[PDB]
RNA sequence: GGAGGUAUGACAA
RNA sequence: GACGGUAUCUAACCAGAAAGCCACGGCUAACUACGUGCCAGCAGCCGCGGUAAUACGUAGGUGGCAAGCGUUGUCCGGAUUUAUUGGGCGUAAAGCGAGCGCAGGCGGUUUCUUAAGUCUGAUGUGAAAGCCCCCGGCUCAACCGGGGAGGGUCAUUGGAAACU
RNA sequence: CGCGGUGCAUUAGCUAGUUGGUGAGGUAACGGCUCACCAAGGCCACGAUGCAUAGCCGACCUGAGAGGGUGAUCGGCCACAC
């Protein structure tokens, strides 16, 4: 471009955006909006626990929970590890990341916060998972 | 009123001041026009550092000191001057 | 935090006596671990970099944010070499004086030494092993703990001292006497690794 | 330009393996690109190719000293700052102060201590393709220039043009 | 249209350079001609002529190679473009290739190169780099 | 002696209103990014005490206290018709 | 010698 | 003298009361055994798992950090991936289908003139704290204090005017 | 008062005590600050008006720098007190 060009119109950068919006927002009952919040941790309400099919080069059942937020955004999540104390109405912690295999997870569930029981006999990357330890 | 005082500084258990010139109204730590030395008592005696000839001349212009900074320009000998040339 | 755990391990891991003694690498010199022995696979420039620096830090038992500041602090110096400056920073420490000066026969009994009070710096007192120490100063065995055997032992069992060190068994006290210099370090380091990798 | 009477010493930037196809399959063949140098402003180098590791390296190293160009050096730092291209790599190196070392990653950091370039700042723009990154390196060691060169070519004196 | 005769100067000899011809010829003006004597007693060209004829004054080069083949010249670069004009000062005055070549600076004083601006303490528009 | 107030050389563009006048300066600030030579004409409204300036006519104006709501400058003479 | 025009094939590996 | 019979110093005693977190297919430093058998599960990216898994889980072992470690979320960098420094438009993304022209952008040679731009001397200010340099005190360090340096497409005045 | 610092033109027109003047009043003080009267001017593509967002700064984090992002603690100016 001219110089001329670059003071007519200046470089708009290319606009950037999360892989987890529904962190990135709040809600006030008050003025009822999206409060824009970076929060890195969320409560909700599993409103569906089930399981789901990934995609092609793998071949399983995936753990998912369907969950209201604190912010009133329902979101989809995984339920990581090996079993869970979790039910439709069960509260729940929610942290960031995607699961690769299926699309509409950005999510994951946390382990040891709230209802979510810790996992059991994982001695073994156990901070992850949320187990105290075997004394 | 403008006054000739001295504001806290260091950590805590072990304090230091320097000798400002401040107004009244301002807060402890914030608006002040000049620094003319500095202060501690954390030596075994006091410890003292000064710049007698900018104190003076807001002595003379009017200021009004605290009574330890009072004290301290009375062991450096600026009060008995700014008397002799109020004489 | 400190390391309490093998001595000889960390050696031969390494593939270097670090005690200068070498019954940390004789009659096993191959890195630990049931995989330890058998052919060894190739290895990397970061593996090669990477070991460089925890030879020192496990020579002087520092920790990395340590490491880290005094590698610092050694950059902002312009009148020399960088990581020869380095290596002297990590010589002025109480740690690794009172091991040059034959007051302790090894680095972890030499920081007890430091930390539980035994030493002196110009007759006072001194807990801290990473404390600095400039050329020209004195250390000194406090005049009350002269008399355990430990240190007795460990000084008149003492090979012959450095070049760049001063010292009275009567006394025991010493001192540097340079700033110290390069060549006299241990040469088996390639300090330009540990300037690449924390270039990074 | 010639080897002889030198100590190349050689190191070894990649071996991509790399395939032909035939009714039969796949020939899978190892291709090597080796730079090899002398420590003193001497170096080259050489892509080799083989069905063995060790192969393509003598092959490669024995195309690289046929392949030998000289940088010049002051204090172990290059005169001026330099920008080369080949096909998709530029590189731009700088000279740089005394004991700042090298600044690169490899290959150019592999070329440049093998050439005897103790202390630069270089970085790579564009592709990552060892070779041509390599390629645009010597280019811009050729670009590179000597102040006792110049001023012969100019007829100014050294001082006379430094200033 | 001629936007810009002192980069047409600088390509022109590039061009030249290039094909590793002898000589130029140009429609010449005053700051080319300072240009020119710059080149000429730095020593990137053997000699430079004057031609005078009513339309303008022409200027002829004759270029300088250490051999038949080896070029004293590299490559030229503008850098008031016009569109983008470039003054600095004192301080901000560049060094072309660390005292390897030279950039020409036109100034209060006249047209003179980095050596005389920085040693003067002055600065001003630069034109032309010679790598 | 005393300080010296601003002082600024313009142009005329309109001169349709009693005892008053507006003035253009024409400045040349770089672009802060992009460094190009940009054009700049701020402009000002100066008390004329006679309205004697004219359109397109070169001037000077010194501040003053406002003597309007937009006035703040002081004509003080009159260069090229 | 060369140029311009004149039906279906499970998924993964 | 609230802190406070706290800091601190002395002496007696016990190795005795005081180390865990993550990772180990490659990018990335770090490897085997057993169970499981596209299931369970892992996963920052490439991707592992379908009866011989250094990628799941456990055990042993090792590596990186260490009273912390890891993970998410946010900002910068790498990213020249909005390119002033510092990118491009034949085929990859992109030359409007093409022209006439207001505004603006740019503009041949040259004398004289100005001095808006530009360059430049001096003066003032740019608070302190902070970054940086030299010092000094806290058992060193963090920290604390002293002194200095620098910081403005800054302002007034005074010159040049080669270039616009 | 000069200058400077954020996004949209899928926001192009905006203002009427608004712009200026002669008086008068009014404020610590200048002046449409206010009233009458006279005139119809004034702002803007160098982005007015409108919409959204936001306390600003010294400074902080990062970066080769150019720059980017933030404006917590400490200090300064501003604004607010259901
Ligand atoms: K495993
Ligand atoms: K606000
Ligand atoms: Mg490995
Ligand atoms: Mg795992
Ligand atoms: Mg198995
Ligand atoms: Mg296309
Ligand atoms: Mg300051
Ligand atoms: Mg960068």
């Amino acid at each position: 471009p001219t110089i001329n060009q670059l003071v007519r119109k200046p470089r708009k950068s290319k606009v950037e955006k999360s892989d987890s919006p529904a962190l990135n927002k709040g809600y006030n009952s008050f003025k009822k909006t999206q409060t824009n919040v970076n929060s890195p941790q969320k409560r909700g309400v599993c409103t569906r626990v089930g399981t789901m099919t990934p995609k092609k080069p793998n071949s399983a059942l995936r753990k998912y929970a369907r969950v209201r937020l604190s912010n009133l955004i329902e979101v989809t999540a995984y339920i990581p590890g090996i079993g869970h104390n979790l039910q439709e109405h069960s509260v729940v912690l929610l942290r960031g990341g995607r699961v690769k295999d299926l699309p509409g997870v950005r999510y994951h569930i946390v382990r040891g916060a709230l209802d979510t029981a810790g996992v059991n006999d994982r001695k073994q990357s156990r901070s992850k998972y949320g187990t105290k330890r075997p004394k | 009123a403008v006054k000739i005082r001295l504001k806290r500084m260091g950590s805590k258990k072990s304090p230091f001041y320097r000798i400002v010139v401040a107004d009244s109204r301002s807060p402890r730590d914030g608006r002040f026009i000049e620094t003319v030395g500095t202060y501690n008592p954390l030596k075994d005696p006091a410890e003292v550092v000064l710049k007698e000839d900018l104190v003076l001349d807001w002595l003379s212009k009017g200021a009004q000191p605290s009574d330890t900074v009072r004290n301290i320009l009375s062991k450096e000998g600026v009060m008995k001057k700014h008397h002799e040339a109020k004489n | 935090s400190r390391y309490t755990g093998p001595s000889w391990k960390v050696s031969r891991r390494l593939g270097i006596s670090l005690s200068g003694t070498g019954k940390e690498l004789a009659r096993r010199p191959y890195k630990p671990g049931q995989h330890g022995p058998n052919s060894r696979g190739k290895v990397s420039e970061y593996g090669m970099q990477l070991t460089e620096k925890q030879k020192l830090r496990h020579m002087y038992g520092m920790n990395e944010r340590q490491f880290r500041t005094l590698f610092i602090k050694a950059s902002k110096i312009k009148e020399g070499k960088h990581g020869v400056n380095f290596m002297v920073l990590l010589e002025q420490r109480l740690d690794n004086v009172v091991y040059r000066l034959g007051l302790a026969t090894t680095r972890r009994q030499a920081r007890q030494l430091v930390n539980h009070g035994h030493i002196t710096v110009d007759g006072k007192r001194v807990d801290i092993p990473s404390y600095h120490v400039e050329v020209g100063q004195v250390i000194g065995v406090r005049e009350k703990s002269q008399n355990i055997s430990t240190i007795k032992e460990a000084v008149e069992a003492t090979v012959g001292r450095p070049a760049f060190v001063s010292f009275d068994t009567e006394k025991l006290e010493g001192s540097f006497t340079r700033l110290p210099e390069r060549d006299e370090l241990y040469p088996e380091i390639d300090e330009a690794l540990v300037v690449e990798y924390y270039n990074q | 330009i010639d080897p002889k009477h030198l100590e190349l010493e050689d190191r070894v930037v990649a071996i991509n393996r790399v395939t032909k196809v035939v009714k039969g399959g796949r020939r899978l063949r190892f291709a090597a690109l080796v730079v090899v140098g002398d420590k003193n402003g001497h170096v080259g180098f050489g892509t080799g190719k083989a069905q063995e590791v060790p192969e393509a390296i003598r092959k490669a190293i024995e195309d690289a000293k046929k392949n030998l160009v000289e940088v010049p050096m002051v204090g172990s730092t290059i005169p001026h700052e330099v920008i080369g291209v080949f096909g998709g790599g530029r590189i731009l190196m700088k000279p740089a102060v005394e004991g700042s070392g090298v600044a690169a990653g490899g290959p150019v950091r592999a070329v440049l201590e093998l050439a005897g370039v103790a202390d630069i700042t270089s970085k790579s723009l564009g592709s990552n393709t060892p070779i041509n990154v390599v390629r645009a390196t010597v280019e811009g060691l050729k670009q590179l220039k000597r102040a006792e060169e110049v001023a012969a070519l100019r007829g100014k004196s050294v001082e006379e043009i430094i200033g | 249209v001629m936007t810009d005769p002192i980069a047409d100067f600088l390509t022109r000899i590039r061009n030249a350079n290039m094909v590793k011809h002898e000589t130029l010829e140009v429609p010449a003006s005053k700051i080319k001609r300072d240009i020119a004597e710059i080149l000429k007693r730095e020593g990137f060209i053997r000699d430079v002529e004057y031609i005078e004829d009513d339309k303008q004054g022409v200027i002829r080069v004759f270029l300088k190679y250490g051999k038949n083949e080896e070029r004293v010249i590299t490559n030229l670069k503008r850098i008031s473009k016009p569109g983008l004009r470039a003054y600095v000062k004192a301080d901000e005055v560049p060094k072309v290739l660390n005292g390897l070549g030279i950039a020409i600076i036109s100034t209060s004083e006249g047209v003179i190169t980095d050596k005389e601006a920085r040693a003067k303490n002055i600065g001003g528009e630069v034109i032309a780099y010679v790598w | 002696e005393r300080n010296q107030r601003k002082v600024y050389q313009g142009r005329v563009v309109s001169d349709k209103m009693d005892k008053t006048i507006t003035v253009v300066v024409e400045t040349k600030k770089n672009h802060p990014i992009y460094g190009k030579r940009m054009k700049y004409s701020k402009k000002y409204k100066a008390h004329d005490e006679n309205n004697t300036a004219k359109v397109g006519d070169i001037v000077k104006i010194m501040e003053t206290r406002p003597l309007s709501a937009t006035k703040r400058f002081r004509l003080l003479e009159v260069v090229e018709e």
